[PDB]
């Protein structure tokens, strides 16, 4: 009953950033319900710059007495702040001073001044001397850069959050970093990393200020499905007790991720239909839904003819509850794409499986992966000589 | 024992329900603890012990 | 240093709140124009009666 | 010139044949110390990852003391 | 240790960072502070906290003559260690009776 108690403090929200993305949609731009949140949220903290943001990008119509009422309590609150912190270097000692700061530098925070914040959080790093307290800004401070997606203020801190976690052995503050890193690697489509750390944190999990319990284990499957092999999928999700345990309340969810591996193919089609226009609407998986929703039926068409030699191009569409064209096109797509080992015989709609071996694959990435490094270094000379 | 050799006398109880489930807290976070343990009742399973 | 003011620098007129602002190995399978699968799904299942 | 760290050690170990023939069955009613000791010595020189995964920190010495014999 | 903290702040602290808060006050800054409980309630985690709050030097004295050689080579009293004391000021030293 006190799960939302664990979690580390709100600070920011991610719901409003969640909010805001909803409306830079232009589907849920005008959607009354949402908006209504989204102002709640600042209405109630009184995120002055926020509002100012806000109406600047999404060409909203200023509320002159709603700004001037919340700015008028960020200036009483930033005074009665200073006040303290005058009060603390004076008179009180100097874990009194840190926490005038971190009160500073959470409303700031709060209100949504990024900039404050980032420089508040860096002042109060400083001169914060316990560990544990100096890893919490360093947690704040990736909240703040998944709010705003800053790669580099994320990428920096999660270096900073690893070497505490490493100098002092917490191991609970070890899991809310993997929750922290998998929502950043779902962000940047690494998905294989996603499910690794979403995995380790499925039955450790305690990071309730970034997301409900049952959203994680929702994109823990989703995820998995795109990023695990079969006999991977089958030890750690199909038969993880964690997750089936949740996979009770989310029928929709259970319903995706069975269909595939129980070879439902007419079924998953109609769920991934579903799990894309959630992705959609999620700000952390909408610049990778169209990736995520091809990488799918990719694995399904390949887990389908991965055990036959050769499958008609009915059985296919059949299989899938689509037309025999629909399965010409999208395996025709993929297989010049390189991603389906077949061919399509279209005179007698056939589909032909090949095997071919990994030393190819593995012969393009380095040519690939190879040729990307040798740029970086063809263009570092270049900086080098002039 | 004689005033003004020692300027300030400190007690240190034994620590209560609250105050052990703190101490639960604190060490608890340095191992991979499955969510959803119950430290409250742990700490009231432990009745006069110290930290 | 000698900038190429010789060739005529067009306008920029971009969009400089953050378009993109992302580090992936994107490639150009997500940039074909085509509508969400839900629509291709729901636009083929009644092609067959269902 | 840097000899070899196992170089220049007065104390050797253990060679086959200097192993004792005392086996665990050998000795009688220690389970707890068996325990404790296999816990502490032999447990964490095997499963060192399982101690760091778990956020046990192995003890580095074990002291046994006791009457004689 | 909530209170225990405080206790021992305006006490290891306070005359350290603000020694004019004593002088304005009129009293003499604490110099003994003796905290008394049962084993294990984490007197000599708050002792040892302080000192790594303050920047305080913290100096076991357990009597130990393993540590004599450091403390000094004279050895016949034990306020010879005040002289590693006054070279780190500001310090604490922590004695634990174990009993
Ligand atoms: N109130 C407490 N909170 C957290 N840890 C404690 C507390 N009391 C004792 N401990 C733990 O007990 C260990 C040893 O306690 P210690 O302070 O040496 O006992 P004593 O106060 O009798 O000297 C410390 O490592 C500390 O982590
Ligand atoms: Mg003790």
């Amino acid at each position: 009953e006190n799960l939302e108690e664990e979690g580390l403090p709100k600070n920011p929200d991610l719901r409003i950033a969640q909010l805001r993305f909803l409306l830079s949609l232009p589907e849920h731009r005008g959607d009354a319900a949402v908006r209504d949140e989204l102002m709640a949220a600042v209405r109630d903290n009184n995120m002055a710059p926020y509002y100012e943001a806000l109406c600047k990008s999404l060409d909203w119509q200023i509320d002159v007495d709603l700004l001037n009422k919340m700015k008028k309590a960020n200036e009483d609150e930033l005074k009665r702040l200073d006040e303290e912190l005058e009060d603390a270097e004076k008179n009180l000692g100097e874990s009194e001073i840190r926490d005038a700061m971190m009160a500073k530098a959470e409303y700031l925070c709060r209100i949504g001044d990024k900039e404050g914040a980032l420089t508040a959080f860096r002042k109060t790093y400083d001169k914060t001397v316990a560990l544990g307290h100096r890893l919490d800004i360093v947690f704040y401070l990736l909240r703040i850069g998944l709010f705003y997606m800053d790669n580099d203020l994320i990428t920096r801190n999660t270096e900073k959050a690893k070497s505490l976690i490493e100098e002092g052995g917490d191991w609970d503050r070890r899991n809310r970093l993997k929750v922290y890193q998998g929502l950043y690697c779902v962000a940047i489509r690494d998905f294989k990393q996603a499910a690794e750390l979403f995995l380790d944190t499925v039955s450790t999990f305690t990071s309730y200020e970034l997301m409900d319990y049952k959203t994680f284990v929702t994109y823990t499957v989703y995820v998995s499905m795109i990023a695990l092999e079969r006999p991977d999928l089958r030890e750690k999700v199909i038969k993880g007790a964690e997750i089936l345990e949740v996979l009770h309340s989310l029928p929709a969810v259970r319903q995706y991720l069975f269909s595939l591996y129980e070879c439902r193919y007419s079924v998953f089609f109609q769920s991934l239909a579903v799990v894309e226009q959630e992705m959609k609407k999620d700000w952390l998986f909408a610049p990778h839904y169209r990736y995520y929703v091809r990488e799918m039926r990719i694995h399904a068409y390949s887990q389908l003819l991965e055990s036959y030699r050769s499958l008609t191009l009915g059985y296919m569409a059949e299989a899938f509850g689509v037309g025999v064209e629909f399965i010409d096109q999208e395996l025709s797509r993929f297989i010049a794409a390189g991603r389906l080992h077949c061919k399509i015989d279209k005179v007698n709609e056939i589909v032909e499986t090949n095997r071919p071996d990994s030393k190819n694959w593995q012969y393009q990435e380095t040519i690939k992966k190879g040729d990307l490094l040798l740029n970086r270094v063809q263009k570092l000379s270049r900086v080098i000589n002039m | 024992l004689r005033p003004g050799r020692i300027d300030r006398k400190i007690e240190f109880p034994p620590p209560n329900e609250e105050a052990r489930l703190d101490i639960l807290k604190i060490h608890s976070r340095k191992m991979n603890l499955t969510r959803g343990i119950n430290l409250r009742k742990i700490a009231e399973l432990m009745p006069g012990a110290s930290g | 240093d000698d900038e190429f003011e010789e060739f005529p620098a067009e306008d920029w007129a971009g969009l400089d709140e953050d378009e993109d602002a992302h580090v992936w190995e994107d490639n150009w399978d997500d940039d074909n124009v085509e509508d969400d699968f839900s629509n291709q799904l729901r636009a083929e299942l009644e092609k067959h009666g269902y | 010139d840097v000899l070899p760290p196992e170089a220049d050690s007065s104390i050797m170990m253990l060679t086959s044949d200097q192993k004792p023939d005392v086996m665990y069955a050998d000795i009688g009613g220690m389970d707890i110390q068996k325990q404790e000791v296999r816990e502490a010595v032999e447990l964490p020189l095997t499963h060192f990852e399982l101690y760091k995964q778990i956020g046990i920190d192995p003890p580095r010495g074990v002291l046994m003391y006791g009457p004689p014999g | 240790l909530d209170k225990q903290i405080k206790e021992i702040k305006e006490v290891i602290e306070l005359p350290v960072k603000h020694p004019e808060l004593f002088e304005a006050l009129g009293i003499a800054q604490p110099k003994g502070v003796l905290l008394y409980g049962p084993p294990g309630t984490g007197k000599t985690l708050l002792a040892r906290a302080v000192a790594h709050h303050t920047d305080c030097t913290f100096i076991r004295v357990s009597g130990s003559e393993l540590v004599q050689k450091f403390i000094g080579e004279g050895a016949r009293m034990v306020r010879e260690l005040f002289v590693m004391a006054r070279e780190h000021a500001p310090s604490i030293i922590f004695m634990d009776e174990i009993d």
